[PDB]
RNA sequence: AUAGCUGGAUCAGCCAUUUUGGCUGAUCAUUAGCUUCUUAGAGGGACUAUUGGCAUAAAGCCAAUGGAAGUUUGAGGCAAUAACAGGUCUGUGAUGCCCUUAGAUGUUCUGGGCCGCACGCGCGCUACACUGACGGAGCCAACGAGUUAUCCUUGGCCGGAAGGUCUGGGUAAUCUUGUUAAACUCCGUCGUGCUGGGGAUAGAGCAUUGCAAUUAUU
């Protein structure tokens, strides 16, 4: 009746697998369908620019990368409990939301 | 024997035939020219001319090739057709075909004997270093000698069929059975016997 | 003997079912009959006049391989490289005009028929005379 | 009469100003003497048929 | 250049010399004859009904006949 | 497929132009000043003449009924959208261009753009281009 | 049961097949093996097939569904694809002296039905539109 | 169950069918369990192992089976050292010096422009034809992007696909999108002639983007 999906997008790999870890096993603590993690695909940002200020030079083309990481969590924990987890799962660099329906 | 697909009978009949080419027979057809042996892949029969595969990584891994397959890549001349292999075998099997209905013998024996016949055995090279600016005769390696008659065959095939009625397919298979023999009446070979005497000449 | 269009020739099999339409003849194609070039990547005037019932054929066995066929989803697929002057050619669709006139002919026939999630279906009479024109092609050679 | 073909087993190396054109030692069939040094424009392996008609010419080195 | 009047005579001539040869097709005959093109493949056409050439392999651009033997 | 000994009249004058005698219609048509390729094929098709006979073999009435559809195309249901004119600056209609009038037509357009001194007037006497092109290395000679 | 899966891939270009057991109906994407999309690209296809014969194939249904790559890309994964769902179904089903000797025949008559083929364009560096390809310098 | 596979409430099409059905699938959060194929956390794997040969029978070299991999596994990134009297004070509230500051070398609104040509030099593009062009038809990929007021687009309908119509999917591997591409192939014509190969170049109307398209955006 009351599913409750939460975010787990970053760009860290060791502090969002940390928050995933920590989620997980308190999903394992407390039994609500013991529903494991999730991955989506990379969400990468390819950008080519130059390095030259002027226009004096070779013809040099820097590429940089911006990638991002999704994951995607379902439980059925209740209010309570949902809203003390997200209270210990306070970490930096790490974005998360829930929706309720 | 058959299953729900309809598996034409052709294939199966092909297959008993020890896997003929595609309408020409593969036992019973070699190099007889001498002096070309161990570099023209007579023996292995291939259904179709066109093989994906690696060719230039060795340094000799171009004798292996398939001669109709390297006649292919030679014919994949004229940059605007750089990249159509399905039109320069599309005009090799018309040629091929043509070839068959003209002679009755192997159109593949037809073509071994051509390129053997068209083949440079003396050529010249240039000893450079200014001064006088010369040329000495040297003779030259069979895995180039069909290069050379690769070549030859296929700018005399675009030179003909460059601005003619006739089709690509039926100028190269006029070239091919006009270097089988000897008929002077060949590009190939004219250029061929130029060679040759330029080569003597400066000997 | 379970035939399908799977296992029929492409070409021959939309002469016979534009020839098989042609037997019906209820198009009522529109004013435009030999002037419009079926979109912008066309540039010249067809050979063969009877190309509405070759098109209704196709767009009829389209929707028998496919699920769903749309106006814009027609223009992809019947569209072409287009030569833009002297600039390198480029890929644009088709008019849809055309493509709409095509698929309401169809419908007025009863071969194909609207169905949710977007675009349409082919009808229960289409698949049932699809069947039988595949297994009239298969015992046409006596 | 001119032409009689010959066989190639080693190589001297790779001569020439250029370097496109190679030395070898030949070896006539018929003769398994005679044993000549030629200069050849093409690849040439061990191992490998010659086909030469002035046979007497014993070049010793391309300038 | 290649003649085009319908002389009564390309008709009668053509369907006197095809047993001439065994391959027929747009190239051959122009080298036969001085034909426009459009003879070239519709008398081919008219006479595919005919049992004097037999087909062997139809293309687009040229099809494939030979004789009755 | 079709008679062989069939009547030939060479070629006859047409709109102050000549129609070539044995040449396929469509070739034949584009020697008229004013026919491209699509007009040829649609005045053809809706004239209702046979494609496979050239313009060698055609009669009084065909030859006369084809001119004449073409010199009132709009009247005999040719689409308005496909006329190279529509809405003339003099005739105020869609008048239809034809080999003989275009002979004056562009001179009469020339004049119109230099009597009323345009700068596109000024580029045509001066003999340059008159869209915004580029003259500063193409446009030579 | 007796069935096995594999697939197939020449680069951009898969091809997943699933083997069963059944009297023929073999078929590539609907259409049989007869009926493909090129004309002049059948006998590649067909190349697997012809060596071992279609008797051993009377007993196997195979349908193989082809996704991505050019025709010449699709045609091989295809081919792949229906070669080693057969091997897979002979090395899991019959004698393994049987299978030694299908392989074996299947290698000798080989055009890289069966071992993968690692073929890959390099990236396209800067400077120029092809990898190696640069614009000409003026020199002067 | 933000993607596929199978079972299963859920129904359509006939040759066979009342044990005699194959198949496409329609809905799939109505429901269940699995990731061969989608994704990523960790990883394994090759080190020229393994014999067959050269090299002072070390460091090192060549060929071959297996394998995916032998070129340092490939392709890249950061890259010591000093040299250019190299470029950028028109990226830089980074700045030293010279000059100006009210009739301002300050801010700002309008019109003309950087694209203005009897030429010389470049980097790329078009065809010089049948390997092409036209016309129908079968169809086979990847990387990337998008609305908080105001972007990516679907569907019914009108049209001269150039536009506009209304409910509308999308804050996103859920919607565009599965970016059914092109090249290719089945068939007919153009028959070899600077012609239907090639569209330099000139004219008339039809729309969106933009105080508004002349010096024609497209
Ligand atoms: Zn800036």
């Amino acid at each position: 009746v009351h599913r409750i999906r939460i975010t787990l997008t970053s760009r860290n790999v060791r502090n969002l697998e940390k928050v995933c870890s920590d989620l997980v096993n308190r999903a394992k603590d407390k039994q609500l369908r013991v529903k494991g993690p999730v991955r989506l695909p990379t969400k990468i940002l390819k950008i080519t620019t130059r390095k030259t200020p002027n226009g004096e030079g070779s013809k040099t083309w820097e590429t940089y990368e911006m990638r991002i990481h999704k994951r995607l969590i379902d439980l059925h924990s209740p209010s309570e409990i949902v809203k003390q987890i997200t209270s210990i799962h306070i970490e930096p660099g790490v974005e998360v939301e829930v929706t309720i329906a | 024997m058959a299953t729900s697909s309809l598996t034409p009978g052709v294939s199966l009949d092909e297959n008993g035939s020890i896997k003929l080419f595609n309408k020409f027979p593969f036992e019973g057809v070699e190099v007889k020219d001498i002096s070309l042996v161990d570099y023209i892949t007579i023996g292995n029969g291939q259904p179709l001319p066109h093989t994906a595969g690696r060719f230039q990584t060795k340094r000799f891994r171009k004798a292996r090739c398939f001669i109709v397959e390297r006649l292919t890549n030679s014919l994949m001349m004229n940059g605007r057709n750089n990249g159509k292999k399905l039109l320069a075998t599309r005009i090799v099997k018309h040629a091929f075909e043509i070839i068959a209905l003209l002679t009755d013998q192997n159109p593949l024996q037809v073509l071994v004997d051509a390129v053997a016949a068209c083949g440079p055995r003396e050529d010249s090279t240039r000893i450079g270093s200014a001064g006088t600016v010369r040329r000495q005769a040297v003779d030259v390696s069979p895995l180039r000698r069909v290069n050379q008659a690769l070549a030859l065959i296929t700018i005399g095939a675009r030179e003909a069929a460059f601005r003619n009625v006739k089709s690509i397919s039926e100028c190269l298979a006029e070239e091919i059975i006009n270097a089988a023999k000897g008929s002077s009446n060949s590009y190939a070979i004219k250029k061929k016997d130029e060679l040759e005497r330029v080569a003597k000449s400066n000997r | 003997a379970g035939v399908s269009v799977k296992d029929v020739d492409a070409q021959k099999f939309i002469t016979a079912y534009a020839a098989f339409l042609k037997r019906s003849g209820k198009m009522t194609t529109p004013q435009w009959i030999d002037i419009v070039k079926t979109g912008t990547h066309k540039e010249l005037a067809p050979y063969d006049p009877d190309w509405y019932y070759v098109r209704a054929a196709a767009i009829a066995r389209h929707i028998y391989l496919r699920k769903q066929v749309g106006v814009g989803r027609l223009c992809k697929v019947y569209g072409g490289s287009v030569n833009r002057g002297m600039r390198p050619s480029h890929h644009r669709d088709g008019s849809g005009s055309v493509q709409r006139k095509v698929v309401q002919s169809l419908e007025k026939i009863g071969v194909l028929e609207k169905s949710d999630n977007g675009g349409r279906r082919i009808s229960q009479q289409g698949q049932r005379d699809l069947d039988r024109i595949a297994y009239s092609l298969l015992e046409e050679e006596s | 009469v001119p032409v009689k073909l010959a066989k190639v087993i080693k190589v001297l190396g790779r001569t020439g100003s250029r370097g496109g054109v190679t030395q070898v030692r030949v070896e006539f069939m018929d003769d398994t003497s005679r044993s000549i040094i030629r200069n050849v424009k093409g690849p040439v392996r061990e191992d490998d048929i010659l086909v030469l008609l002035e046979s007497e010419r014993e070049a010793r080195r391309l300038r | 250049q290649h003649a085009t009047v319908f002389d009564k005579s390309i008709i009668d001539r053509i369907n006197k010399e095809v047993p001439a040869f065994k391959f027929i097709s747009v190239s051959v005959l122009v080298d036969r004859m001085k034909i426009n093109g459009s003879l070239a493949r519709i008398a081919i056409r008219d006479l595919a009904e005919r049992g004097v050439i037999q087909k062997v392999d139809q293309h687009s651009k040229q099809a494939i006949y030979t004789r009755v033997p | 497929s079709l008679v062989v000994p069939d009547n030939f009249q060479h070629i006859l004058r047409l709109l102050n132009t000549n129609v070539d005698g044995k040449v396929k219609v469509m070739f034949a048509m584009t020697q008229i000043k004013g026919v491209g390729r699509r007009y040829a094929n649609i005045v053809c098709k809706k004239a209702d003449i046979d494609m496979s006979k050239r313009a060698g073999e055609l009669t009084t009435e065909e030859l006369e009924r084809i001119v004449t559809i073409i010199q009132n195309p709009s009247q005999f249901k040719i689409p308005s959208w496909f006329l190279n004119r529509q809405k003339d600056i003099n005739d105020g209609k869609s008048f239809q261009l034809l080999a003989n009038n275009v002979d004056s037509k562009l001179r009469e357009d020339l004049e119109r753009l230099k009597k009323i001194q345009t700068h596109r007037g000024l580029r045509h006497a001066l003999d340059l281009r008159v869209r915004g092109q580029h003259t500063k290395t193409t446009g030579r000679r | 049961m007796q069935s096995v899966q594999c697939f197939g891939k020449k680069g951009n270009a898969t091809a997943v097949a699933h083997c069963k057991v059944g009297k023929g109906l073999i078929k590539v994407n609907g259409a049989p093996l007869s009926l493909v999309q090129p004309e002049i690209l059948r006998m590649k296809v067909y190349e697997p097939i012809l060596v071992a014969g279609a008797d051993k194939f009377a007993g196997v249904d195979i349908r193989v569904r082809v996704s991505g790559g050019g025709h010449v890309s699709q045609i091989y994964a295809i081919r792949q694809a229906i070669s080693k769902a057969i091997v897979a179904y002979y090395q899991k089903f019959v004698d393994e002296h049987s299978k030694a000797e299908l392989k074996k025949a299947l290698i000798t008559y080989d055009r890289t039905l069966l071992v993968a083929d690692p073929r890959r364009m390099e990236p396209k560096k800067f400077g120029g539109h092809g990898a190696r390809a640069r614009q000409q310098k003026s020199y002067r």
